[PDB]
Order: structure tokens, then C-alpha cells, then sequence
């Protein structure tokens, strides 16, 4: 079988993130990291040999030994968030650990933190509040009452004008709502 | 690609299932993999030359099969509600496997819990406009179960990825209910002299995955087949 570290890992982007796996099988011929998006299926990133391996900014290292099996990420980007499989192919059927999760905190270059109201466009007074650029260290609370609904922070990535941004989207059926009490643990945002 | 048909699929428990992929075009082995949230990526069955090479330790009910043009069916019978989960195909040449994005397959007791979303988008607020140069609209869609839909931003007929952030876990409306319906949220941001243009169009796509014409329905509100529900908005000068 197949245990590697449960996860997950949070690192700052540019940070190196190592990665540690271990098997019951030594003899088996290869060795590899798959990648898995959340939405989407295993792809793979490195194969992985006696004398190690490396494309970039990825290296791996295979001691059959010490039945041990790792891997190091250099200069973490946001592209890199994601669940790191470590697989092995003892005869042709890939056995994948349970996997490690990794998600690289961007490191916001101006940060602007502001909740934003957002009307609906089909000419309603429904609204959404968008809290916005925030820096990547504040945890966005999920909602502590039944009818409100506070998402998780999404990290938004506009490569036209290499700009980056968080983001957090809160509404509620509530008629006692307001955008100035949707969110918990703030910094010094722009609530206009 | 390595493709996989159905995408989606919802069922009742103790009902048959076939689920197609066809491999790499020159790769003959062909594998399967379940993936459920409790557990990991788990082997079903390895096929080569239309013969099951190696068994994954699976019950009998998931069946599989492999024909001439290396294309491989399996069959899951006797659904069961702990069935639910993704069937993963990956093709190899016989060392690389390459996986398809698998068949997502949902086992219910009720077919009655099955709701499509509301979709509403929402315009950019005028202080982020000011103080940023940069409009955000936010695309919400609430009410759905399964929570199984693909999210997209059509913009002036064109789909856009860059300057888009949706969230990758659907949101429990209710988290105590077992039966809650889901929500999802997404962002698509551009920059204020874009929205600012009448002549630009933006639409959120949410394609929830429902029924078929296959499936019977017998309740009062309308079947809730797979359908594109959508949500549009102008650009505004102030
Ligand atoms: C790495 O793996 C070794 C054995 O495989 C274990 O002793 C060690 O605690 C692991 N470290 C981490 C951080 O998982």
C-alpha cells in the first residue's frame, strides 16, 4: 500500500513545500507524482527514479531501502494548489496514495480590502456583498446564522494586467441584512 | 483525448449502470478507478486485447467489459447509495496512464430531491469602480441538488477564463439536512473602462446535471432534466 502526509499544507507562494511518502512494495519498477485538480482527474507530474528526478522547479528523490519516496516544490506559484498523488506500479496497476493537498497563499502586492454591494442586474433589490482585496492571511469565517451564506475565499488571478485578488461572496434571504454585518474577521476594509 | 460518456448520471438505488471511455487512439490497455470523498482513487480492472488482465478486488455487480477498437464498457448493477462516487478510465500504450475526466454517478433513494438552480448575476458596484478601476460581477446559483453543475462566463457570445474565480466546493444551504440543496458562487472580474461599454454583454452559464428522457418523472413541478440555466448583464456608462 501506499501512506503519504494527510494534509492539508498551507504555504505562502514562493515558498519550497516537500512532499513524503512511503510503500510496502520495493521491488516495484516505477515510481510517480500525479497531480488532481478538484474538479477534474489525475494527471501526471513526474516520474520518479533511484537517482531522483527533476523538470524545473519539481525534484523527487526514491531511496528503495528505506522504502521512501519524496517530493520538493521550488518557488510555490497559485498554478501549484492542488492534491499531490504519489503513485506506484508494482506490475501495471498504478496504486495512488489518498493523496496530499496543497493550497499557495498569493501574496497580494497592494492590497485594498473593500465590501462591495452588488445589486442583481434583473432590476430586483436583491444583492450580494463582496468582500475583495484582502491579503491572503485573514480567514474568511463561514456564517454563524441559518439563512445567511458566506462562501470560501476564492483567489482570483487576472493575467491580462498580472494582478491577483481574493475574494469572498455573502448573501442572505434575510430582510434585516446588510453588507456592513455579513462579515466576520476583517481588517480595515473600505465598508462604504 | 481519453474520453468518457456519460459526464453525469443520476440513479436509484438498486437500478443497472453502463458506463463507455474510449481510450488514447493507438492504446490498448485500459483501466478503471473509483474515487469516492471517504476514500481515494481505488482499481477496478485493467483490460488488453478484449481480456481482463488484472481484477481490483471489486464486487461482481461492477462488471467490465473491452471490445476490438480497445473502447471498454462496465457495468455497475444493483445500484447502491454507497456506489456513489467518480469511475475514472485511463489508456495507457502497454507506462503513462492518462486519465479521462470521468463519469460522476449520484445514487438516491428519491428521485424527488433533484432540483436545477436559480441563476442571477450581479452588476459591479460603482465605489469598486471609482477606487480600483475594476469591475466585479458575481454569478450566484442556489437551490440545486445534486450539486453537480458546471459554471462558465459567456462574454459578448465568447467564453472567457482569465480574470475568473469560482469556488471549488458548492455551499450547503442548510448543512443539517442530509437533504440540503447546494449554492455556488463565481467572480469575473475586468476593468472599468470594459463594463463601462453599453455594447458589452456578459452571461453566467450554470449547467446542472439532472434527468433524461430515459428517466420517468410523476410529480407536480416540471422534470428536472439536464439543462443550461442562465443569467445576463449589460455594460452600464454610471
Ligand atoms: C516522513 O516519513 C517518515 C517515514 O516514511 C516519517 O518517519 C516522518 O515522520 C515523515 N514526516 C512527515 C513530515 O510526514
Amino acid at each position: 500500500e501506499v501512506e503519504q502526509d494527510p494534509g492539508p499544507f498551507n504555504v505562502p507562494e514562493g515558498a519550497t513545500v516537500a512532499f513524503n511518502c512511503t510503500y510496502s512494495n520495493s521491488a516495484s519498477q516505477s515510481f510517480f507524482w500525479y497531480r488532481q485538480d478538484c474538479r477534474k482527474e489525475p494527471k501526471l507530474l513526474m516520474s520518479v527514479y533511484s537517482s531522483g528526478n527533476e523538470d524545473g522547479r519539481f525534484t523527487a528523490q526514491l531511496n528503495r531501502a528505506s522504502q521512501y519516496i519524496s517530493l520538493l516544490i521550488r518557488d510555490s506559484k497559485l498554478s501549484d494548489s492542488a492534491t499531490y498523488l504519489c503513485v506506484v506500479n508494482p506490475h501495471a496497476r498504478l496504486m495512488f496514495g489518498d493523496g496530499t493537498q496543497l493550497v499557495v497563499k498569493p501574496n497580494i502586492q497592494n492590497p485594498d480590502p473593500a465590501v462591495y454591494q452588488l445589486r442583481d442586474s434583473k432590476s430586483s433589490d436583491k444583492f450580494v456583498c463582496l468582500f475583495t482585496d484582502f491579503d491572503s492571511q485573514i480567514n474568511v469565517s463561514q456564517s454563524k446564522d441559518s439563512d445567511v451564506y458566506i462562501t470560501d475565499k476564492c483567489v482570483l488571478d487576472m493575467r491580462s494586467m498580472d494582478f491577483k485578488s481574493n475574494s469572498a461572496v455573502a448573501w442572505s434571504n434575510k430582510s434585516d441584512f446588510t453588507c456592513a454585518n455579513a462579515f466576520n474577521n476583517s481588517i480595515i476594509p473600505e465598508d462604504t | 483525448g481519453v474520453t468518457q460518456t456519460p459526464r453525469y448520471l443520476i440513479k436509484t438505488r438498486g437500478q443497472q449502470v453502463t458506463l463507455s471511455c474510449s481510450p488514447i487512439s493507438g492504446h490498448r490497455s485500459v483501466s478503471w478507478y473509483q474515487q469516492t470523498p471517504g476514500q481515494g482513487l481505488q482499481f477496478l480492472f485493467e483490460y488488453f486485447s478484449e481480456t481482463q488482465r488484472n481484477k481490483g478486488n471489486f464486487p461482481g455487480r461492477f462488471s467490465g467489459r473491452q471490445f476490438s477498437n480497445s473502447r471498454s464498457e462496465m457495468n455497475v448493477s444493483t445500484l447502491e447509495l454507497g456506489d456513489s462516487a467518480l469511475y475514472l478510465c485511463a489508456s495507457s500504450r502497454m507506462d503513462t496512464q492518462y486519465f479521462g475526466p470521468g463519469t460522476r454517478l449520484t445514487v438516491l433513494e428519491d428521485l424527488k430531491n433533484v432540483f436545477p438552480p436559480e441563476v442571477a448575476v450581479f452588476e459591479p458596484s460603482k465605489a469598486e469602480i471609482s477606487r480600483t478601476q475594476k469591475a466585479t460581477l458575481v454569478c450566484l446559483a442556489t437551490g440545486f441538488y445534486p450539486p453537480h453543475v458546471e459554471l462558465s462566463w459567456w462574454v459578448n457570445g465568447k467564453e472567457v477564463h482569465d480574470g475568473v474565480c469560482t469556488d471549488p466546493q458548492p455551499l450547503k444551504e442548510q448543512p443539517a439536512l442530509n437533504d440540503s440543496r447546494y449554492a455556488l458562487s463565481s467572480r469575473l472580474r475586468v476593468s472599468a473602462t470594459f463594463w463601462q461599454d453599453p455594447r458589452n454583454h456578459f452571461r453566467c452559464q450554470v449547467q446542472f446535471y439532472g434527468l433524461s428522457e430515459n428517466d420517468e418523472w410523476t410529480q407536480d413541478r416540471a422534470k428536472p432534466v439536464t439543462q443550461i440555466v442562465s443569467a445576463e448583464a449589460w455594460g452600464r456608462a454610471d
